[PDB]
């Protein structure tokens, strides 16, 4: 399930169980651009926290570079709430 | 099939997708509406037509707006 | 019923034939769908792809490729050259002869370093005899026993091979062409094809391949076959630019 | 358009026999249908050459193409240019060749004076054989061909 | 640097799509759209030709990871091998009598047309125009 | 019970002949009137043997641009606008491939030869 | 309505030039529709210095593409491909083709081969055997490709151009079966793909300074003008290859683009660089000049050199 | 084959223009697009000659190109729509003469 209301400048974080893949490509490599998230899944408690874990936001959601080149990043926030 | 309702999110996400029931008509006249776009964003074949009929750039574009209105005949029924 | 009015409109497989224009397509269920003068332009259109055959069958894709047995993949040349094989299969029977117990007393004292391969083999094979394989061009879709058949399509006569010379008794070399096989001599005796004939044997409806030998014992022409009046067979049984590329590699 | 593969080689593989097919003329089918126990070729095959007339000639020229109760027959006026195989597949037309044809040449040189026998399987078969090749068409002296003598 | 193995590794991938088992094809699927998408742009693209004819018949396949990874595979090969050669093997499906390959012909074509909807642009085909309507593009066909 | 062969000679059991839906016929009108059960049995049948004669017989080679057309009035205008177009896609030099006389004025290469060897050209 | 040209000496006759005109007649543009064409012959006198007219033959559409062969003319008329021979009552055709998928805009010939090349499908490589006088089909292309002009590089090869801002460079296979008797029997293959980015209306194989090695000269319809020029060395190869694949990484486009998806628009990239990325390395910034030259193990000086003399070598 | 693909005149052509005072001073300064290309020119009052400063490449189509003025600053900024999902915001430094990107946002697909 996804969120997808469209995207916007605030960065998104990982916890430290999902650190290290991408959003979607579930890589663990070559990362290149960083995840940017919609205001409304930016909010209050839901500030700085993982993207798949829930988790705390401490490390930054990254793009597997296989995901830029088919711009499967130019959808926004991702969110699976 | 919440897949669903996120798909035919996507069919009102993207105009010009289709579906297994998808008529001719929508068909022909979404590939033409986009054509029309793309014959006004790139700045070459506007020459290309403006150069081919002897009209000039705007009134190329006003014709190319105008006929994106009903490009592909009337409808189906 | 509404959709048995569109089944009057259902129009007959003849209806369809004679209206298209390009009439090769034309299916069995062509009918059944909702716009069959597009269904049929778009599959006469060039360059385009047609759905594979088992959308039909009640078997599944290969399901149908359960019944055989089936010999293991063949590797490259240029990977086997560099004889990674044997050392394979030498070390797959030691340690299927070895038993439990020595099994973990070498993993408790292995055999550190029993083989070696070098490199320049290996990065030799990779990078300097590796080579494009056979690859099969747009839109030749796979479908189940498709490779049942190895090759075809040379309909040409002058196609022979080489275990066809030797298992056929003719010649096979550079005297391929001086040998006219054995279906050459009948071709000479009664003819080539009555509505196909396009095909021309040589030495028996073409001239003598090159430095080729007359004469009615084995190893030559004999009578190359003409009428009464002189005329052969067929032919003549007898015998009476710069294409350099612009942008290429040093 | 129909013809009997006869003599019909094992290993002669129906890929090449239908490129003789096409190197003939139309080449339409090529089938050995065999037997379903053994997988090799059966003996007689059924090769389609969708042309009345190219099967006709196809076939004058692809014959001849190199593929104990006394039933052997003697066979003289011998071609002496003549292989094995080729020999052995020529007299298998009207049966199975239980000695490949024997052919009684010099010893002096390996070059024979023209003469043969042959243990076909049936001496009907040796009949049927020896009577279509009697006097008839050898590849440079005329057949001979009928009962064989004992030695 | 899959330029260099994409040749070594095909006729292991021709052989393991023509089947030999459901996850056989899956990973043999999965393999294919890793190779498109590294080899993007160094002209192997003969080679992923290849093995589209291999893939493609699975289209119609039931299992979920199955067919999830031959559509996987084909968005790799549609940035590696372009959006006309796919455009040409969907074509013919898009009106078919059934419903089952009308619906996937329909899921293809869509994910082919959300990720560059604007190369096909030069990629449709020439439909003609009946009576009461115009189809034909005489944009396109202005000599110059 | 007109119960199909299977390969060991017996009955094909019901459910097994409901899928191969032996039940519908195809009346080829081709092949003598022939009329076939099962479907894709039909369709073979469509390069088998009775429809190549039929076709020959009927005066029109088995290409494929017939098969699955069985009716022969159909057969014959189809093919009627087939020879049409061969024959219009067909270059003929005859008619086309065209000759001036010396007088400034201009034939096809057939009367062109035709007045040229009966003794003026 | 004038649209072709081609000034040629048929050999019956010897050598008075005459140039020949396409002109249709009545057209309409946006339906589609003519009333005729007509083939202006005249005869070029005061040793080429002013044209008196011969003759108009009428004709059946606009005939828009002209080409002196073999001591006559093919003409490109719609459809048709007919071959052409002279009188001075009217024009004399001698062979025609009508295989033709709509519509043919080029037509260019080597010594006895033709390329002609359609408006939509492609080029088609089309034969002449004189003896039979036919005109008959052995290989044409696997693309649509709205070309505008073509050009040949050698016996097989010809190279086109594209409504749309392509150039291509198409192959015919080493083997090619030239004399014989979907919609094809044997094609040819593609081993160029760029886009240029305008629309290319004239490509030529030329050399530019003296003793400079052969070049594509390719101009634009938006003041465009440059040259596609060949590689000697897979070390000349490799280096710009890496180059630019560095560059593309840490040296993006301005706006928004990606520089692999804009080369390869509408089919992908095949076998060309992107020398005008490539020369961006000179106005990059200290930094990134090391750290890319670095990756290079060359220096600045390498690289640069390296960059710019390779224009040295083919033009200016 | 192998290509090296090369250009030797610039597009020349003009397709849009923005006047504004694109180095923060009084004097104008015209930024105009020619095909895939971004081309600033300032035109010199003494003599009437307008002198080509900064000619970049940006790799795509320029759909669209408007200048703005922030509240009250001194400088001239260009916004640029082009035919990547992207809108780009564009400065000119006259130091280094070259553009620079202050913002980028992503919206969608390209083409
Ligand atoms: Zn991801
Ligand atoms: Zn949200
Ligand atoms: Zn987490």
């Amino acid at each position: 399930i996804f969120c997808r209301k469209q995207a916007g400048v605030a960065i998104g974080r990982l916890c430290e169980k999902c650190d290290g893949k991408c959003v979607i490509c579930d890589s663990y490599v070559r990362p290149c651009t960083l995840v940017r998230i919609c205001d409304e899944c930016n909010y209050g408690s839901y500030q700085g926290r993982c993207v798949i874990c829930g988790g705390p936001g401490v490390s930054d959601a990254y793009y597997c570079k296989e995901c830029t080149i088919q711009e499967k990043d130019r959808d926004g926030c991702p969110k699976i709430v | 099939y919440t897949i669903h309702s996120q798909l035919e999110h996507l069919q009102s996400k993207y105009i010009g997708t289709g579906h297994a029931d998808t008529t001719k008509w929508e068909w022909l006249v979404n590939q033409h509406r986009d054509s029309y776009c793309s014959y006004m964003g790139h700045f070459d074949l506007l020459n290309y037509f403006a150069i081919a009929e002897n009209e000039s750039k705007a009134r190329v574009r006003f014709n190319l707006m105008e006929k994106m209105l009903q490009p592909c005949g009337p409808p189906a029924d | 019923s509404k959709k048995k009015l569109r089944r009057m409109n259902r129009f007959t497989v003849a209806e369809l034939k004679q209206l298209v224009a390009r009439p090769d397509v034309v299916e069995m269920h062509d009918v059944t769908a909702q716009d069959p003068k597009l269904l049929v332009h778009l599959k006469a259109t060039r360059n385009s792809v047609p759905v594979p055959r088992h959308w039909c069958f009640k078997r599944k894709y290969l399901q149908g490729k359960r019944g055989i047995e089936k010999p293991p993949f063949e590797l490259p040349d240029f990977i086997k050259r560099t004889g990674i094989q044997e050392m394979r299969e030498a070390l797959q029977e030691k340690e299927e002869q070895k038993t439990m117990k020595s099994k973990m007393r070498e993993k408790v004292r292995p055999k550190m370093g029993k083989i070696d391969i070098d490199y320049q083999k290996l990065h030799d094979a990779f990078f300097k005899w590796q080579t494009k394989p056979k690859l099969t061009i747009h839109g030749d879709l796979y479908y189940e026993g498709k490779e049942f058949e190895t090759r075809l399509k040379e309909k040409k006569p002058g196609d022979l091979s080489d275990e066809l010379r030797i298992s056929l008794g003719m010649p096979v070399g550079p005297n391929a062409h001086k040998v006219p096989p054995p279906w050459l001599i009948a071709m000479q005796r009664y003819g080539p094809p009555p509505s196909y004939p396009n095909l021309k044997i040589p030495g028996l409806n073409s001239p003598i391949p090159e430095s080729c030998s007359f004469g009615y014992h084995a190893g030559g022409w004999g009578k190359p076959p003409v009428d009464e009046t002189g005329k052969p067979l067929y032919g003549d049984v007898f015998g009476t630019i710069d294409r350099t590329p612009w942008g290429e590699l040093e | 358009a129909t013809v009997y593969v006869g003599g019909l080689d094992e290993k002669v593989s129906e890929p090449l026999l239908w490129e003789l097919f096409l190197q003939a003329g139309p080449v339409v089918n090529t089938h050995m249908p065999k037997d379903r126990v053994t997988g090799q070729h059966q003996g007689y095959g059924f090769v389609e050459f969708l042309s009345e007339e190219d099967a006709d000639y196809a076939i004058k020229i692809m014959n001849m193409i190199k593929l104990d109760v006394g039933a052997n027959i003697f066979i003289g006026n011998l071609d002496p240019e003549i292989d094995e195989k080729l020999l052995y597949d020529t007299f298998s037309a009207f049966g199975v060749i239980l000695q490949t044809p024997k052919i009684m040449r010099d010893p002096d040189t390996g070059n024979s004076k023209g003469y043969a026998f042959i243990n076909f399987a049936s001496f009907d078969a040796s009949d049927a054989a020896i009577e279509a090749m009697n006097g008839q068409y050898l590849c440079n002296r005329p057949i001979t061909v009928s009962y064989a003598f004992k030695k | 640097m899959g330029k260099d193995y994409i040749y070594a590794v095909t006729p292991l991938l021709e052989d393991a799509l023509m089947d030999r088992d459901l996850v056989h094809r899956q990973t043999a699927s999965a393999v294919v759209q890793h190779m498109s998408l590294g080899v993007y742009g160094f002209g192997c693209e003969d080679s992923l030709n290849h093995l589209l004819n291999y893939v493609w018949p699975n289209v119609f396949e039931t299992s979920p990871h199955v067919i999830q990874a031959v559509m996987g595979a084909l968005e790799g090969l549609r940035v590696a091998i372009g959006p006309c050669r796919m455009l040409q093997y969907c074509l013919q499906g898009l009106f078919h009598p059934a419903r089952k390959v009308r619906d996937v012909y329909w899921k293809i074509y869509n994910s082919i047309y959300i990720g560059s909807q604007d190369a096909l642009i030069a990629h449709y085909p020439r439909i003609y125009n009946d009576d009461k309507n115009t189809y034909i593009r005489y944009e396109l066909d202005y000599i110059l | 019970k007109n119960l199909p062969l299977g390969w060991d000679g017996k009955p094909i059991p019901y459910w097994l002949y409901k899928l191969h839906g032996l039940n519908i016929n195809y009346n080829c009108e081709i092949c003598g009137n022939y009329t076939y059960r099962g479907p894709k049995a039909f369709q073979r049948h469509f390069a088998e043997w009775r429809h190549a004669h039929g076709m020959r017989c009927l005066g029109i080679p088995n290409t494929a641009h017939f098969a699955n057309v069985t009716q022969i009035e159909d057969a014959v205008s189809l093919w009627a606008k087939l020879k049409l177009q061969k024959a219009s896609e067909r270059w003929q030099p005859d008619t086309e491939e065209e000759y001036e006389d010396s007088s400034g004025n201009v034939v096809n290469k057939k009367t062109y030869e035709d007045l040229k060897r009966q003794g003026l050209l | 309505a004038a649209f072709s040209v081609a000034v040629c000496r048929f050999s019956n006759t010897g050598e008075d030039w005459y140039v020949l005109v396409g002109v249709a007649k009545d057209l309409i543009l946006n339906p589609r529709s003519v009333a005729g064409g007509f083939v202006y012959t005249y005869k070029l006198v005061n040793n080429g210095e002013k044209l008196e007219f011969l003759h108009k033959t009428p004709v059946e559409e606009v005939p828009a593409a002209i080409a002196p062969f073999q001591g006559r003319v093919l003409i490109g008329v719609g459809k048709l491909l007919r071959v052409y021979d002279l009188g001075k009552k009217k024009l004399l055709r001698k062979c025609e083709n009508k295989h033709i998928a709509n519509y043919i805009s080029g037509i260019q010939t080597i010594g006895h081969r033709v390329i002609v090349s359609d408006v939509q499908e492609s080029f088609i490589w089309v034969r002449y055997k004189r003896n039979e006088n036919q005109l008959i089909i052995f290989a044409d292309d696997t693309y649509p490709r709205w070309v505008t002009t073509a050009s040949l590089l050698d016996y097989d090869t010809v190279a086109g151009a594209d409504k749309f801002g392509n150039i291509c460079v198409v192959r015919l296979p080493p083997n090619t079966n030239d004399e014989v008797d979907n919609g094809a029997s044997q094609k040819a293959e593609v081993i160029m793909n760029y886009h240029v980015g305008e629309t290319v209306l004239s490509l030529q194989k030329t050399t530019l300074i003296p003793g400079g090695s052969e070049s594509l000269v390719y101009t634009t319809l938006s003041g465009g003008i440059g040259i596609l020029v060949p590689f000697t060395s897979h070390e000349d190869h490799d280096f710009f290859q890496h180059v630019e694949m560095h560059l593309r990484s840490e040296h993006p486009p301005l706006c928004g683009r990606d520089h692999l998806s804009f080369r390869s628009y509408y089919f992908p990239v095949k076998n060309v660089i992107d020398g005008d990325l490539c020369e961006q390395f000179n106005s990059m910034e200290p930094n990134k000049q090391k750290n890319v030259s670095e990756e290079l193990d060359r220096t600045p000086p390498e690289v640069s050199k390296k960059l710019e003399d390779i224009r040295t070598r083919y033009a200016f | 084959m192998f290509l090296y693909n090369l250009t030797l005149q610039r597009a020349t052509g003009i397709s849009f223009a923005i006047h504004g005072n694109f180095s923060g001073t009084k004097q104008q300064e015209i930024v105009v697009s020619r095909g895939k290309i971004l081309e600033l020119l300032r035109p010199d009052p003494n003599t009437g000659k307008v002198h080509t400063l900064l000619t970049v490449e940006v790799f795509g189509v320029i759909r669209s190109l408007m200048a703005f003025r922030l509240t009250g600053g001194t400088k001239d900024y260009i916004v640029v729509g082009s035919d990547s999902g992207r809108i780009v915001i564009l400065e000119y430094q006259p130091s280094k003469n070259m553009f620079e990107k202050i913002h980028q946002e992503t919206f969608g697909k390209s083409g």
